[PDB]
């Protein structure tokens, strides 16, 4: 009965699609041909939050994915999983997004978002009380930071109070991907921070130590990267798909965790993370993922806590288990390392406890939490903005889009003012 | 919930010692090969294999290299200097 | 008694017996399924084992898997007191020594064959191929012939 | 683990070729270059990882340079059996001798080569990870085994510093000469290198002539059959890196038992078990006796008397079957022989390193086939009465100014031959200033 | 999707050979055209089965008799400023437009010359604003080849420098000695020097050609790798080539398959950018390239002050994965890798090139040329 | 419930350590795999003081393994209980230390103490009630007198109150095997006295005349030697393991043994050493074991004890026994060595009964020895410093590393005061 309409945005989008219903499909027992295979029926129960039901027993995810260039959406055919997806919600471009987000709205882009207004709301109305919609796109790309941006931009006025989110890639801190990270990513960050409330912050190479130290792969690939963001993808939204014995939705966490609409950026993590060498060796109990959890090996961020204050925390379970260790283990945290967490708010933690482990698995815990340390992340974006931009290098395309120096000014004074709201709490 | 524990503690101990007691067992019962042909001359057949596989262990001959055969790099006296010296040679 | 080791070395001292092992575990709640590399030394009539690990690299590298003495047959015993492994007992000295006179098991190349399973300190292991000189040695020192593949892996 | 030696000039190239067919005999890399497919040597799967580089085809490309100036000698090194296993790259080529002058090596033949030979260099560093040091092949008494190795060492603290360097040396006879201007290539190759390196092994060649003749019976030798030992004995004093024993040794821990001070880093070297085959088995090779012969003068690969000067320091690295009850039992009984004199500040005196893995033998070369081996790296005083020999034929030389001439019209200037001799009067001087009591 | 290929001169038909061989030779094209979804972005789709390639041929034109003749469709190949330009390129577009028109969807406008042709650079400096006057600002490309010095030069330079997005700089010179140190083909011949930029034109397009992880297209290297909307003159470097032998004595691996192009001995032009500064680079990969090993590569040379970035741009690279290894031509040099670089920068190093070309020619060129080498100065 | 952390540095104690985690495997019946293979319930009941239990039923033993290089690793790693330890446990750097004492300390050292803080911490987090730590070292070596002992200034100032016992491999007087052993000895004499609780110090000169004149082994390898010092660590940790008559813990000796807090330096022993030959041939009895336990010719540690006089003696008692024949030896034993014995002490002897001897034994136990006769051990390396420092042998690459001669003096300085405080009991 609450439906999540999906969108995805850009080769990104697609490609983490391509994994997260890849999880989401062996967490609900599907094949690649759409129908039930699994073990038990529960799982069955409340697929329609994900899943729109066909006629001739097909379950299409609710997951429109865009993008500039067709090729990648063939690759997405390609895929083990690329049946599943319904060849109308793929949205495809003809030229292509030359690492900006202006023409991917503005000039080859109007008539494509304009025929995505066809499917978000004809797929909206299918459903019955939609819950929300979330994206993930990235940072460092044109037509990634151009329609998703834009169209985390539209939606809001159709449906404003409905919960939307975002999972951001941040680029890289230390091997840059693309030269157009100060500009691409710095500029949707301005104005496009009003239109989401529920901002994560996922990062490359935050994502390469971990696989390396602690799943101890000699040769990462994608195939992990995109797993271990997907894990987090789905561990955010457990409870509003299985029941348990205190439930607790997205809009949930975002409520018991932020205090403020312009103060809602986040810092993922995921608990179980042993490698596969080291299985038997590892008692999995309750203490074992919240220590797992407060360290910065198992943090998907570029940023670290140690050099800043916790402001509040978030930890949702699965798995039938017994609450007063989790309570127990939650109150040796909040004690023992009193100096890495922030005053002027009484309990800071939110827990949610459902009753069903992933598939292999008996407990596990997804991790959401804010704090004035991602202040190290857009200061030294800002940084790398501001030694680039006094030389007027790049405005060379900016003119010619129909953009002047008045919303560059406007970018340095919102990421000025967000930076110097986030130093109170320090 | 702790007689259950026990229970199968218990258990579980009592079969792995069964299974290493059986392997104990299988390995008493396994027959041994003996010897047809004797230790002086299965030597020999050795000292045939070591030199019409592998000649070059006992042997240090050290033999010159053969005059069809293009030269590494380059000592001196188009296409590459591999197919371009077996077409000098 | 042949206490003597020169025997063994001069001419036994590069030859070494090779057989491929796979270790099945689906009993265990986390065990894989794991093959190895077995290497008999007939120079001292030790045996170490090899690891190859496979492709992604799901665990990780130690290049050894045992050591160079000699493998147990009937499990892994309780390890004795002090002074109790010695090769040959000796009366109460004189810094020399005079030996007595009025005074364990292990694998050799006897009870390794195409077909058996063996006991590397309580492991399931069983041997599946072996290498060329490995079966000329088994075909001129025992007669045992059609070396067999054993499908695994 | 990695290691990464150098071999210069013929004497280098051609000890690396009757050498390094004792590192492809550790392992079982053919000549060919590749492991055999059904024959194998079980030695674990990484002992080949410091010596040899594997490649996914299977190949396994070797880790070293052979540089030199005269083609006469590297040319047959590629032309010969080992045609196809050494990188081609890494077998420096030049166009033109020194003709015993250090001159030419060190400025004017050197500069336009020894960029391309720090490239190689440079290259096989960076594809190695836990490069440990260098080791050095060359000589004395040539040109091009002198000033280009010279220049190679005074270029390598620049680039890298603070790793290790070796050096493995060889020093014209005392009673038989090869050239005639030995001592001046002599005295100009270690002025230079003398800041540079850590601790300069000694080679001479009478002195393993014999070795050859008394202990090993050959008359009438040649170079190949000292430079099979001389490959023995480096092979050994890395034995403890590539394999497992009970105390084990890197290149790490020979500088800091060796040698206590910057200005005296010249230890002497011997191999004990030197019998064939014919007396190998006719008599008992026990550890007491290999002990026994390492501390005898008349097994020193270097012609000087040891019982003249006073120990210093010593780095034991055995091999094969040893107990090590009976390495105590040699030692403290090393101790007893008031015969072998001893300094007062170095109580311990020794360094024990073991290995299991038996001395490997050429098959059907000149060694026998053994079971213990003894790698001696006797540091001590005596090497100074080695150099007074060399100081005293310079001054007796250099007072009538004799072939100066050859090297002043190629970058010398004269005053430097005063320094060079001045810096040798101190590195005479602080041996003696540690003879104190 | 549909790209195209225009090569001026003898020089671009001679190069359009060798490129032509690795476009055809990675597909199962055979000379004479059939087969025994990679193909249609070079190749249209004809019921007959021949396809036709999408290339125009402007101007050894051997190629028309040789191995080749019924692959390349004779119409399109056709047979040098002011007086040929009026009878051929009004032709030539009417022929560019009959290959438009059945395109989908355009992107790629390759255009390939000669500066040292009478017709190679007067159609080069004429096609372009013919281009201006009939598609507009869809991208182009120009990879300009121009002899090396101390072995219509400037007159090409005040009409084309503003109107091309990108353009590169072949020195012939340049490649023959950047093999006598690395490879032995002792006295290189001319009709398979375009063999190497054979390889780096097949680079340029491989996510154009093949799938990929994190492939990108032909558009955004002149969208990202240009500072500024006049000067964007980059060069272009294929360091890892070796032969078949050292393929298989070396092991090749990411990190030092890529620190071949940042040394000077594997600069593909002769000027060094240690007097220069690296203002952005392009990383092209392709075969058995991991996104791991690459991000443990670049990290390395960035802690190295040996290398000087500019000081605006703390970024100043660019990556892009493709997932084939390159065509091994058989009659080639080339040996069957599974892994290469294709490399993509622009440095402040091309100004002292020019100020040679300055001495070495010492009238409106030349004063542009002038202010170009101070504008190059004050930018670096 | 009381659970002990063992610390395993260098190779030496790298060694030590793995053999002495299969005399205490054998005794709780713990297989090369990890399942128990007891015999009686007497380990299952109280199997926590050395190891962990894992998921699948797998023992997990609890210790940090530590050394520079990785090639005494791959020795511990292959051997027969070598596939027990954690893949977490075998922390690492890339070179080695190599006879020298800054390169552990300061310059290298400092690296990677924060690697093996971030195990060790994590290790005593799923403890329950911590009681001490054991460390195993070399004292002449790189990276047991480099790390070990920075680890022993390290984990007390974070844990002030737990116990520290150290069995530590002092030089061999007669036959020593590197050259640089007394500058790391005096090096390390001074942070032990300042920082440990007590002192177990193992010279292999008194265990080699062990396996000559009792053992009487012809080639006695050093798992010969390994193994009395493996039994000896065993037999002093029995009464936390089993029940027993008279139970001793860590503490309850430490409370016994020292008197002044510097005064901590001990002289290990082990009672039932027969041959081969004379094993069937000796009556094993209480009065036939405290004649081995009283004597020097039979004696571990190092120098001889009657040069001295005792000031205090343990014994661990195991096995079922009659509490009057001990008690009545041990009175004779103070009796009749009245002349070597201090007179300012009623009873010097402690005793302390568990139940369960060993495998293979009816009874045995375990000495340990404060006395005044350990003054010789370190007059022979003060001496050797002084001989030695006179010359300035070795000083430049001790300064090498940015050190002065002050700290040597000042070790040298408190050596001497150390023995000289031994001194006034004569
Ligand atoms: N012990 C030993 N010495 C060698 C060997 N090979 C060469 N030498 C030394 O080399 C010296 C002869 O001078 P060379 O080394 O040939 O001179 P060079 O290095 O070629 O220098 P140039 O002649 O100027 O080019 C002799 O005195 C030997 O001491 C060898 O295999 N063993
Ligand atoms: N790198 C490279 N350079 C080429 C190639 N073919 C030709 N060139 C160069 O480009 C020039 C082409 O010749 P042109 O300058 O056009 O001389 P032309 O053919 O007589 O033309 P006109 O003078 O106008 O009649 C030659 O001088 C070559 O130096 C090639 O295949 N590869
Ligand atoms: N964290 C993360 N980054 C990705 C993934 N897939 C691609 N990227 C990153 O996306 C960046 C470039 O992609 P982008 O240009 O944005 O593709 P576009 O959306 O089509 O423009 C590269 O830096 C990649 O590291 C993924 O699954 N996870
Ligand atoms: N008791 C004992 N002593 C050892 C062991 N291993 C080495 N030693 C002694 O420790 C000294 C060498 O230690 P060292 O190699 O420097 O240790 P490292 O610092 O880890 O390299 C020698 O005197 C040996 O006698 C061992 O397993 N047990
Ligand atoms: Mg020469
Ligand atoms: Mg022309």
């Amino acid at each position: 009965m609450r439906e999540i309409v999906h969108l995805q945005a850009g080769q990104c989008g697609n490609q983490i699609g391509a994994k997260f219903w890849e999880v989401i499909s062996d967490e609900h027992g599907i094949d690649p041909t759409g129908t039930y295979h699994g073990d038990s029926d529960l799982q069955l129960e409340r697929i329609n939050v994900y899943y729109n039901e066909a006629t001739g027993g097909k379950y299409v995810p609710r997951a429109v994915l865009v993008d500039l260039e067709p090729g990648t959406m063939d690759s997405v055919r390609s895929g083990p999983f690329g049946q599943i997806f319904r060849p109308d919600n793929f949205v495809f471009g003809q030229s292509g997004a030359g690492n900006n987000w202006a023409k991917g709205h503005y000039t080859e882009g109007a008539e494509l978002v304009d025929s995505v207004l066809d499917v978000v709301r004809k797929e909206a109305e299918s459903c019955d009380c939609l819950q929300g919609f979330q994206l993930t796109h990235s940072l460092g790309g044109g037509t990634g930071s151009g329609m998703g941006t834009l169209l985390i931009s539209k939606i809001r006025e159709e449906y404003p109070d409905r919960i939307m989110n975002t999972f951001s890639v941040v680029p890289s801190p230390k091997v840059s991907d693309t030269v157009v990270e100060p500009y691409n990513a710095t500029l949707s960050v301005h104005q496009l921070v009003e239109n989401t409330d529920e901002t994560y912050c996922i990062d490359n190479e935050a994502l390469y130590d971990i696989c390396f130290r602690t799943l101890k792969l000699t040769t990462p690939t994608y195939g992990d990267l995109n797993h271990l963001v997907s894990a987090t993808m789905s561990g955010v939204t457990t409870c509003l798909r299985f029941p348990g014995q205190l439930n607790a939705d997205l809009r949930k966490l975002a409520v018991n965790m932020v205090p403020f609409p312009r103060l809602h950026f986040f810092m993922p993590g995921f608990a179980p993370l042993t490698s596969r060498g080291s299985q038997q060796y590892r008692a999995l109990t309750v203490p074992e993922l919240t220590q797992q959890m407060f360290d910065a090996k198992n943090m998907m961020a570029a940023c670290d806590p140690r050099h800043g204050r916790y402001l509040t925390v978030a930890a949702v379970f699965r798995g039938r288990m017994s609450m007063k260790e989790v309570d127990e283990q939650m109150l040796n945290v909040q004690n023992k390392n009193s100096s890495y967490f922030v005053e002027w708010i009484p309990n800071n933690v939110k827990t949610a406890v459902c009753d069903i482990p992933p598939r292999g698995l008996k407990m596990s815990a997804t991790f959401i939490g804010n704090s004035t340390a991602i202040q190290e992340l857009f200061k030294r974006i800002s940084e790398q903005f501001t030694a680039m931009f006094r030389r007027k290098a790049f405005l060379h395309w900016y003119t010619g889009e129909g953009m002047d120096e008045m919303e560059f000014t406007e970018a340095e004074s919102n990421m000025n003012d967000l930076v110097s709201e986030y130093q109170q709490y320090q | 919930n702790m007689a259950n524990c026990l229970k199968i503690f218990q258990e579980n101990t009592r079969r792995c010692k069964d299974q290493l007691e059986e392997f104990h067992c299988s390995v008493a019962t396994a027959p041994k090969l003996k010897p047809v042909r004797s230790e002086g001359t299965v030597l020999r057949t050795l000292h045939q294999y070591y030199r019409q596989y592998h000649p070059l262990s006992l042997e240090c001959k050290n033999i010159k290299k053969p005059l069809h055969e293009p030269p590494i790099p380059g000592w001196a006296g188009s296409t590459r200097y591999t197919v371009m010296a077996r077409n000098c040679y | 008694e042949s206490f003597d080791t020169l025997k063994q070395f001069l001419e036994y001292d590069r030859k070494v017996l090779r057989f491929f092992c796979v270790w099945d575990d689906s009993g265990s709640v986390f065990g894989d399924r794991r093959e190895l590399i077995l290497h008999y030394f007939l120079s001292d009539d030790t045996i170490e084992i090899k690891e190859v690990l496979p492709h992604n690299s799901g665990r990780d590298a130690m290049s050894l898997f045992l050591q160079r003495r000699k493998l147990p047959k009937y499990g892994p015993p309780g390890v004795y007191q002090p002074g109790q492994l010695t090769d040959q007992t000796v009366l109460n000295v004189y810094y020399g020594f005079l030996l007595d006179k009025y005074q364990q098991e292990f694998y050799k190349d006897t009870d390794l064959s195409i077909g058996t399973t063996i006991n590397v300190w309580g492991r399931k292991v069983l041997l599946c191929d072996c290498d060329d000189f490995t079966k000329t040695y088994y075909r001129t020192k025992y007669g045992i012939e059609n070396f067999t593949s054993i499908p695994c892996k | 683990r990695e290691c990464i030696s150098i071999h210069v000039g013929q004497a280098g190239v051609q000890i690396g070729n009757a050498c390094w067919e004792l590192y492809c005999l550790e392992h079982g890399i053919q000549p060919d270059g590749q492991m055999p497919s059904d024959k194998t040597i079980g030695g674990g799967d990484d002992s080949f990882n410091t010596f040899f580089s594997e490649t996914g085809a299977g190949k396994h490309v070797p880790r070293a340079v052979f540089v030199d100036l005269e083609p006469t000698v590297v040319d047959e090194v590629r032309t010969g059996t080992y045609r196809q296993l050494f990188h081609p790259e890494q077998l420096i080529t030049g166009k033109e001798d020194a003709a015993n002058n250090y001159a030419r090596g060190h400025y004017t033949i050197g500069k336009e080569i020894v960029d391309l030979v720090l490239d190689r260099i440079r290259k096989l560093a960076d594809l190695c990870t836990g490069l440990q040091g260098f080791l050095i092949f060359h000589s004395f008494g040539g040109g091009t085994g002198s000033g280009f190795a010279s220049l190679l060492m005074e270029r390598l603290s620049v680039d890298y510093g603070k790793k290790s360097k070796l050096e493995f040396a060889i020093y014209p006879a005392p009673q038989v000469s090869t050239a005639v201007v030995e001592p001046y290539n002599s005295i100009l190759t270690t002025h230079t290198t003398l800041e540079h390196s850590d601790c300069a092994f000694m080679v001479d060649n009478e002195a393993i002539y014999d070795i050859c003749r008394r202990n090993l019976d050959i008359e009438r030798p040649t170079y190949t059959n000292l430079n099979r030992l001389i490959g023995q004995i480096v092979s050994s004093i890395t034995a403890s890196l590539r394999f497992d024993g009970a105390l084990n040794v890197d290149l790490t821990e020979f500088q800091t038992n060796l040698v206590p001070y910057p200005r005296i880093h010249f230890p002497l070297a011997t191999y004990a078990p030197v019998i064939s085959a014919e007396k190998a088995y006719h008599e008992q090779l026990s550890v007491a006796e290999i002990t026994n012969a390492c501390f005898e003068p008349a097994n020193q690969m270097v012609k000087c008397d040891p019982r003249h000067g006073k120990y210093m320091a010593c780095c034991m690295l055995y091999r094969g079957d040893v107990v090590p009850k009976d390495v105590n039992a040699a030692i403290a009984t090393i101790k007893t022989k008031r015969t072998i004199q001893f300094v007062d500040w170095c109580p311990t005196g020794f360094k024990v390193g073991i290995n299991y893995q038996p001395p490997t033998v050429v098959p059907g070369g000149d060694l026998a086939k053994v079971q213990r081996a003894v790698c001696m790296l006797s540091n001590t005083t005596a090497i100074a009465e080695a150099w007074a020999r060399l100081d005293h034929k310079l001054d007796l030389m250099y007072a009538k100014r004799a072939f100066v001439h050859w090297y002043v019209g190629e970058g010398m200037e004269e005053g430097e031959f005063s320094e060079a001799r001045e810096d040798l009067a101190a590195l005479e001087k602080d041996y003696e200033e540690v003879g104190v009591d």
